[PDB]
């Protein structure tokens, strides 16, 4: 999925390659690009969870 | 002429991009 809730900046080439959902991005793609994404809010997580593998602070 | 419309469009929004890129700080 790679849900970005972010890039109104710059790049309707990005548009197309987001709302395809490319499942690939090239790297000379990005290089002649700035300023790619920046998924930056206060409001909620992604792909992730916190509170598990109890190896650690057992250790 | 009316071409403009998009060009201008385009450019400010870019410029936005620009000012994101000066709040990275």
């Amino acid at each position: 999925v790679w849900p970005p809730l972010n890039l109104p900046g710059n790049a309707s080439k990005g548009l197309t390659e987001l709302m395809n959902d490319n499942t690939e991005i090239s790297y000379e793609f990005t290089l002649k690009h700035w300023k790619e994404v920046s998924l930056i809010k206060f409001k909620k997580c992604f792909d992730a969870d916190a509170g598990e593998e109890l190896s650690i602070f057992m250790k | 002429s009316q071409s403009l419309i998009q060009t201008i469009k385009n450019d400010i929004v870019g410029l936005k991009a620009g000012m994101a890129t000066l709040e990275g700080m």
